[PDB]
């Protein structure tokens, strides 16, 4: 304004929240998902 | 004669009132379903008898008193709602 | 001040809970505070167990009662609609 | 047989002002008139109609006179002037008709085959749509007793055609007209539940007192029957009842959401063009 | 970003992910004086945690499901629960025996409530839109 206070101081987001959920939690993931079919 | 609705019955009432065998009630109410004086559905998967409808009959003088105080239970309830319909509508219409 | 919210938070709604299961949060040895309890909550005192019943509780539906207020809404909606109008 | 009957303004009206005629000569009684008809379906219409002179005597009580050389003149008239019009019935202005009514429709019924009596009232008060309407038959009955004629209710309307409403609706310089889609319904809605309330308070009045006084019959037979009708409906939940709540709010979602969407576009042409011829058409100006 | 990453640790369901956040990052929530949340904020992190479950599974074990969320003990695992009955966080009825714990999914209610108590705020602020609408139209 810049008058008072502040002198003081589709789109992808909706399914940038789900990658979100991808990035904390199992990577991707290739590799894993690779050496899940080997440990049984 | 009950009061009801609640108006479903079971094989066990009528096997008592009308003393006949279970497989006899079929015809039995059958029989009143093609006259027209009860129009009611019968279970036979669990043998219960669900009524419908209702044939009147005469009358008795406490079914007259009750008659009229289950009448006026009628009146005011519906006038006492519908004035709450045209309580919150009076100030907008004036 | 917690002891009697054992008594609130336990039920509604838990189906059973077994005597000294109960005993062991009370803890003590046999109180006049879980008969106290017998007396306040119910509430049932069954053999060596507990029960919520009946049911869960006073099983609520509940049918026409809500009936009345969802006419009222759309009463004063119906208002709402007549002020613009 | 008769399903409904229509009866115009104009020849009420032409009842009432009879009215003002033995109004100022008096007396006692009500005014007693022939109705004329159009039949055109099973629908009955009426358009015009004559007054005839009528005098009830009190000794004599059920003595009733009118006078058919007049009728034959003026009829013979309105079918010289009006081939369509022709006689439907008869009327008078009650309130409330009387036990000696009966015979008057037996008398012109060798004028026409099926003679509709109408009731009016000269002086509105209650309780809604004015009028009556009755039709003679005879039902018998479960008793054998020899056959009684009792007269049926017709349910009646007020309508016109064209000429007809014209000065109907140039008359009144009253009140708003309708109007459609606001005041025409919600006056209306409030009308369904003081018209039903007043009209099921009074009859309900009336059962409690037809067993005190007004014996006999009653009741029986039409009360108890039609009393336990009364108790077939108590009528709610449960069930399914329960389960209309949701499709008639979700009913109601759809014409919210159209609600909202067109709000939005009023405010858009409304407050774009507006500011516009605002500031831009003021900036020119100073 | 110390903050996102803080949101990013409170919508999942890991404790220890929260509690990790608030060791790094606390260095700055000491200058916004933001520390009043943080106490408050672990309440909802493990009625979010068990929101979770309770929809996702059909029945669960008082048990195992404290490994999961790092409950730690079976005692809590009971408390959990009874407040969140208390404060109608899930319809579930529990059976202590073992015990075990079941739920159960109930609807149709649903759109009866809900949509109604929306549009009085919609319809609502619409005539607000069309008030402050016919205001500005009527200064010419």
């Amino acid at each position: 304004m810049s008058e008072k206070k502040q002198p003081v101081d589709e789109d992808n987001w909706d399914d940038d929240n789900v990658e979100d959920d991808f990035s904390n939690q199992l990577r991707a993931e290739l590799e894993k998902h690779g050496y899940k079919m080997e440990t049984s | 004669t009950r009061p009801a609705n609640h108006r479903q019955l079971t094989f066990e009432e009528i096997a008592k009132s009308a003393k006949i065998t279970v497989n006899e009630v079929e015809l039995l109410v059958m029989k009143a379903l093609s006259v027209g004086l009860v129009k009611g559905s019968i279970d036979e998967v669990d043998k219960r008898v669900h009524m419908t409808w209702v044939q009147p009959r005469v009358l008795d003088l406490q079914q007259i008193k009750g008659m009229k105080d289950r009448l006026e239970f009628w009146c005011t309830d519906v006038k006492s709602m519908e004035m709450l319909v045209e309580h919150q509508a009076h100030d907008i219409l004036t | 001040t917690i002891r009697d919210e054992i008594a609130g938070c336990i039920e509604k709604a838990y189906e059973k809970i077994l005597f000294t299961e109960a005993t062991r949060i009370l803890f003590f040895n046999t109180p006049k505070k879980m008969t106290d309890y017998a007396k306040k909550r119910g509430w049932v005192l069954g053999p060596n167990n507990y029960y919520s019943f009946a049911s869960q509780q006073q099983k609520p539906e509940d049918t026409t009662i809500p009936s009345t207020e969802l006419a009222k809404q759309v009463i004063e909606y119906a208002r709402q609609l007549e002020m613009i109008v | 047989a008769v399903q409904k009957v229509v009866v115009h303004p104009l020849v009420l009206l032409s009842v009432v002002d009879h009215f003002n005629r033995i109004g100022k000569v008096g007396n006692q009684k009500r005014v007693v008139g022939v109705l004329l008809g159009s039949w055109q379906k099973k629908v009955l219409d009426v358009s015009n109609s004559f007054a005839v002179p009528f005098d009830e005597d009190d000794k004599d009580d059920s003595v009733w006179f009118l006078d058919h050389d007049y009728l034959e003149n003026m009829y013979g008239m309105f079918k010289k002037v009006n081939a369509r019009e022709r006689i439907v019935g008869w009327y008078h202005t009650g309130p409330k008709l009387h036990k000696n009514d009966i015979a008057i429709n037996e008398l012109m019924k060798r004028y026409c085959p099926n003679s509709v009596l109408v009731i009016i009232d000269v002086k509105p008060k209650d309780l809604g749509l004015p009028t009556e309407a009755y039709i003679s038959v005879e039902e018998v009955h479960d008793d054998g007793t020899p056959t009684s004629k009792t007269f049926e209710h017709v349910t009646s309307e007020i309508g016109a055609e064209e000429a007809e409403e014209v000065g109907v609706e140039h008359l009144l310089r009253d009140i708003k007209d309708t109007t459609v889609g606001t005041l025409s319904q919600r006056i209306t809605n409030q009308v369904h539940g003081l018209k039903g309330l007043n009209s099921k308070l009074l009859d309900i009045r009336s059962y409690l007192e037809k067993v005190a006084t007004g014996k006999l019959p009653i009741n029986h037979q039409i009360i108890y029957q039609l009393q336990d009708v009364f108790n077939l409906l108590p009528d709610v939940s449960l069930q399914e009842f329960v389960k209309a709540f949701y499709l008639k709010t979700n009913d109601q979602m759809v014409v919210v959401y159209l609600a909202s969407l067109i709000r939005s576009v009023v405010a858009l042409h409304n407050l774009i063009n507006n500011k516009i011829a605002n500031r831009d058409a003021e900036k020119k100006e100073g | 970003m110390p903050y996102f990453l803080l949101t990013q640790a409170v919508r999942t369901g890991n404790l220890a992910k929260f509690n990790q956040v608030l060791d790094q990052f606390g260095e700055k929530f000491q200058a916004d004086g933001t520390y009043t949340l943080i106490i408050r904020l672990r309440h909802n992190v493990i009625k979010t945690g068990v929101r979770m479950i309770s929809l996702s599974y059909s029945r669960i074990s008082l048990a195992d499901i404290a490994q999961k969320l790092q409950l730690d003990s079976p005692e809590d695992a009971e408390f959990i629960v009874a407040k969140a009955i208390r404060d109608g966080v899930i319809e579930a009825s529990i059976n202590h025996e073992k015990g075990y714990v079941q739920s159960k999914e109930m609807i149709d209610i649903y759109s009866t409530r809900e949509p109604q108590l929306a549009f009085h705020q919609r319809i609502s602020f619409c005539l607000d839109i069309h008030n402050m609408s016919v205001k500005a139209m009527r200064f010419p």
